[PDB]
């Protein structure tokens, strides 16, 4: 259910290598709040931002939830080859989203011979872990 | 090489 500890999910940005703005994906509902993966252009030469964000759009002050997470970029001709860096943040309305600015080498995974684009899509994978939110369901 | 927020 929604209020499950932890969870795996994708997002599949398309029109990569055109990316200009950042861009959100669904939510993914982990201790019954929304997890979103967000992905923008960044310059460190262009870099990847990767970014695990919760519960952005409450307009509460008074939740807070600790998580741990490990971000991927999929590589979909090898798994073993898909780019991963770990995360532990305490989430909340000031400091809701966490992650990298420079994630990766934009020339990299942009790179049609690396393996992590296809059709000029690129696939995004969070597995969150979080502990019980507070301020949220009193 | 450091996490952040995207701020």
């Amino acid at each position: 259910t929604s209020w499950r500890s932890e969870a795996t999910f994708q997002f599949t940005v398309e029109r990569f290598s055109r990316l200009s703005e950042s861009v959100l994906s669904p939510p993914c509902f982990v201790r019954n709040l929304p997890w979103k993966i967000m992905v923008m252009p960044r310059f460190y030469q262009k870099s990847v931002g990767f970014f695990l964000q919760c519960n952005a759009e409450s307009d509460s002050t008074s939740w807070s939830c600790h998580a741990q997470a490990v971000l991927k970029i999929i590589n979909y001709r090898d798994d073993e080859k898909s780019f991963s860096r770990r995360i532990s943040h305490l989430f909340f309305h000031k400091e809701n989203d966490w992650g990298f600015s420079n994630f990766m080498a934009w020339s990299e995974v942009t790179d049609p011979e690396k393996g992590f684009i296809d059709d000029d899509k690129v696939t995004f994978e969070v597995f969150v872990q979080a502990d019980a939110p507070h301020g949220v369901a009193w | 090489v450091s996490p952040s927020t995207s701020y």
